[PDB]
């Protein structure tokens, strides 16, 4: 769900929301991906 | 090595607020409402106590340690220099 | 506040007043007015009785409780949701969103027609004659002491039966009094501190304590290890 | 303000004169006129009560109401459009876009023809005799008690009745607690710090809440999530 | 403090006090108003005696101890996690997380409905009579003279009965020693500052003693040899 | 401190004092007062007698020696490991590691329940009636032979029977000695430097001085030869 | 050489506060809450003591051992030089 | 003596250190966006 844009809020913390709203929930930023794109992306051209 | 630790008067903190949530609302607006009017600062004011409680800024428990630290730095990488050129396998040799 | 309140009745402040034999024409009357007159001037959050209590509104309006002074805040009972302040002029009045409030007397103006709200205010601890209730932290009875004892001072000297340095050293004292009291009554105790600093060390950072009842400012903010 | 408008009648301000014996002959009359001059020289908008009232535009005029002595806002009944200051030098005057309004005495020169148009205005609370009434804000009684005994002291060293250290500290003390109750009238509360924080943050800023009401300069400002 | 708290009874300062002929009618009573006022204004936690006391929670609400002056930590009785200030305005009210407490006279206002909490709360070390007890570190003892000495000039030079260099000399001499008692009963023993040294040098900070009675605040941080 | 502390009798302050004309009226028992005050407010280690006395320890509590002032250190009988301050608020009290001590009267609180404990204390040389002891230093009894004539003249000063510059150069005169009595007692000495110097000068540095007696601070920190 | 030695007085820590856990609480938070209005400082406030009790900061005890310490270093560099070419081997003959 | 002294005020407001805040931020995430699909601006030209 990382590599698909979805950040669990009890994964990376204590909760103490359900809602889609970056006052009270967080925005995920795909840094993960182009390091991981790279190598599916040699493995293709091996 | 701790930070620098400022040291923080609540005198004008104004009336009718917890100090717990005058400092939520100085975290997220960057500004915080002080009441220089206060009854505390009727001395400074009216001139019976002295100025220097309404005012000389505030004071800071900071100690240089990250000049002690980069001092133990610069030496340790004095020795890695002595011990490589005392024995003849220099860095340069060494990759 | 580090210490308790503990409450005592108004007339230890004559007590320790008439013992000074210029402030023996003193009366309940005058401790009364100007123990009032102190407690609104120091305003401390500390000396107000925090209640809670509910009320229903008719059409943007709502009947307010009869000790009320100041207002923590308003919430709606059935969703818990706070109330802001209204910033709006032209609120129940229509032409041919977020709840708000606003209170000038007995009454309260609120965004919402017919709800039930909860208001969480602040009000006078009484005595049982009826009359204000003041703390034993011998700080406060020293600086209410000065007080009523800088007031009667500046109306003798206004008639000039006080010496101009006599005032001037009255009012040098209260000053400084005054400065401790306020000091004493709002810097953070140890628990208060933990709330503070749970509330200031904040990985992700917390900007919606209002909606709840600033429930969970002071909360830990914990983050998961990976 | 953090406390509330809790009313009460004018004399109650000579409750507390009237101790001091160079204050005896002041009476209600007195009262009257300095509580009016310190009510318009402290300006604070919380003391005034908060009306709506709608009238209709004959040409480019319209009758104001009789209590009125701020205006909030103007705009149309129908639209809600606010309306601005009129610039225009030559509003109704013809030779051979946005509206606005102007306002002077009874009279409202708006740039609309014929049209019904709501005022948000401010008047003063009264009694149920046609007299002010003035909030019971001990800090508020004690500035306006300071005000009028300034005014008196001031008259009476005027004619060589009072010393000058007396009106100097008179003057001191005044003016120390105007400062206080400028601060406290207006200094926002924690509903309205929410009110404030929501108008402060905004990663795409709202600069239209004069054409609502400002109904919408607290509401926060909610980004979705991507 | 490096000294020891080694009490004595309230009359060693009237020994004191009496030297002096114009404080010859100086009283035990007044000696324990003005010895109350000093401990107060001064607010040394050494002077105080450390006690806990468990009691149980009702709903939200618990009976506090008679000598309670100030609260140093609650703890729930069977897990032993510390309590937090209580920032909710809206406790045990409830609508149509980490425990806290608020405290204000005879009440405790916990978070937790039926619970025993231990308090671990300061008080005042009384005599075989029902009378404070005070140090008979000569410092205090000369800072506490010297307040009973000023407080006695201050009324005799309000009645004209002091030259006003004598006020002077004793508010300064007061002045020097309020700061020595200050610093005598606050700067830290040697086996206080190795706690402090313990504190204060962490490679892996700690910054959870709040959960524990801060019982390991001073212990020392043992990093192994690899 | 350079010199050594041999000791004198009090009445020594007494042949001194009495040779002004103006302090004839002094006795035993104002030297006896001041004196105690004198050392107590300088605070100087070398004049108090160090001891060591080994107490059993209950259940977290242990009896104090009659004579302790201030201890240096507290440890294990067995072990010899020194013990810290408390931090802890609950210390013997259950719910349903490092060693430490506390003490207030003439109890001590350790955190330990069944051992013996070695403090070494500080007390005052007394002397064969059971009187304090002074230092015959002259710098020290010039210093309390001012001190006693200071507070002397500050008494009569009061009632208006010495003029003011009297007072004013007794007590600039006396501020010298003060500074001069604490550069005297406090300054180290050409061994105690050598401590200082075997302290200070370390290219491992040692800091844990304090599990020892802080036996080895002063040990010369020697390094092998390669 | 040891750090930089900050002199620190508690004049005005709050009252009722140990200062242990008043010195824990500014390791974290790097705010020292402080008393400005304590019963220490009453004579610096109304004018009775120096106004010199309050303020002009804290002290440092500090010996500039750090210059002393590269005085040497830049001199052991001087004579490792020094002795390379008395006999003719120098830092690039070494490499 | 301020009158026939004091020189000539300024209303001055620093916009020119807000602007350029801005234009630092637009720079920041142009390329923080390049980062996320792995097309740099040295492959778009």
């Amino acid at each position: 769900d990382l590599l698909n844009g979805r950040l669990h809020m009890s994964d990376l913390e204590l909760v103490l929301i359900k809602a889609a709203y970056i006052p009270d929930r967080l925005q995920h930023y795909p840094i993960m991906n182009s390091k991981l794109n790279v190598l599916r992306g040699e493995e293709s051209k091996r | 090595n701790w930070g620098s630790i400022l040291e923080l008067d609540l005198s004008k903190v104004p009336k009718g607020w917890d100090v717990g949530k005058w400092m939520y609302y100085a975290r997220v607006n960057h500004i915080a409402v002080i009441d220089s009017f206060k009854e505390g600062t009727i001395g400074a004011s009216t001139g019976k106590l002295a100025g220097a409680l309404n005012n000389a800024g505030k004071g800071m428990i900071e100690t240089n340690i990250g000049n002690y630290i980069q001092q133990q730095i610069n030496l340790l990488e004095f020795i890695k220099m002595e011990m490589a050129d005392v024995a003849g396998i220099s860095k340069q040799r060494e990759g | 506040m580090v210490n308790n309140i503990n409450w005592v009745k108004l007339p230890v402040i004559l007590d320790r007043l008439l013992r000074h034999p210029l402030l023996t024409d003193l009366n309940l009357e005058t401790a009364i007015q100007y123990t009032l007159d102190f407690i609104s001037a120091m305003g401390l959050p500390n000396v107000y009785v925090d209640k809670i209590e509910t009320i229903d509104i008719k059409e943007y309006r709502g009947e307010l409780p009869c000790d009320l002074i100041s207002i923590n805040q308003v919430r709606l009972h059935k969703n818990g949701i706070a109330l802001r302040a209204m910033t709006d002029n032209f609120n129940a009045y229509p032409t041919h969103g977020e709840p708000s409030f606003k209170t000038q007397g007995r009454v309260i103006f609120t965004s919402i027609k017919h709800e039930k709200v909860d208001i969480s205010y602040k009000a006078i601890m009484l005595d049982d004659e009826g009359l204000p209730l003041i703390p034993d932290n011998p700080i406060f009875l020293k600086t209410l002491e000065l007080y009523i004892k800088k007031e009667w001072f500046t109306i003798l000297f206004d008639m000039g039966k006080i010496s101009p340095a006599v005032l001037n050293n009255t009012q040098q004292e209260y000053a400084f009094k005054a400065g401790q009291c306020n000091n004493e009554f709002v810097i953070p105790s140890v628990s208060e501190m933990e709330a503070i600093t749970n509330m200031w060390n904040q990985l992700i950072p917390r900007v919606t304590e209002f909606r709840r009842g600033f429930k969970n400012l002071g909360d830990k903010e914990y983050i998961r290890v990976h």
